[PDB]
């Protein structure tokens, strides 16, 4: 093909009815928007955006979609019996994990491309340094 | 074919 549809999705509309646990409890959250549903996202926004999509060829498959240097860039997250990591060296346990630990760690270390890392999530970012250790766990 | 690169890559020069 190389080639690629237009879209907007631009529709708001919420005909739910207390949806049980899901992404949305983060701050961050990204259905199976397509490309261009997530660029819009963390193009409009403030430079250095950032959430987390997932994939259609397996349900079991996120991805990292930040905005920088004037481009959307995107990472494919891979997950191993309920696991999660981008790459061979580093693995996480948890994709919350994953994120809120980028937040510390310039994703230059592993993509020397992005010279960032997640500066704002896709709802809204965090202040006073808020974070939770994990005390003997994972 | 087998390799796959539609997303960022990661460090090449550090093998």
């Amino acid at each position: 093909g190389s080639s690629g549809s237009s879209g907007k999705a631009e529709a708001e509309q919420n005909w739910w009815e207390g949806p049980p646990q899901d992404l949305s409890v983060h701050l961050w959250y990204a259905g199976p928007m397509e490309r261009a549903g997530a660029e819009s996202i963390l193009a409009n926004r403030s430079d250095g955006t950032f959430l987390v999509r997932q994939r259609v060829k397996d349900a079991a498959e996120f991805a990292i979609s930040i905005k920088y240097n004037v481009e959307v860039k995107h990472i494919k997250i891979m997950t191993a019996e309920g696991l999660y990591r981008i790459t061979e060296k580093k693995a996480f346990r948890g994709l919350t994990e994953l994120v809120e630990f980028y937040q510390q760690n310039s994703l230059k270390d592993c993509f020397k491309s992005l010279d960032t890392t997640l500066q704002f999530p896709f709802k809204e970012p965090e202040k006073r340094t808020i974070s939770r250790s994990g005390p003997s766990s994972g | 074919g087998e390799d796959d690169g539609d997303y960022e890559s990661p460090n090449e020069e550090e093998e």
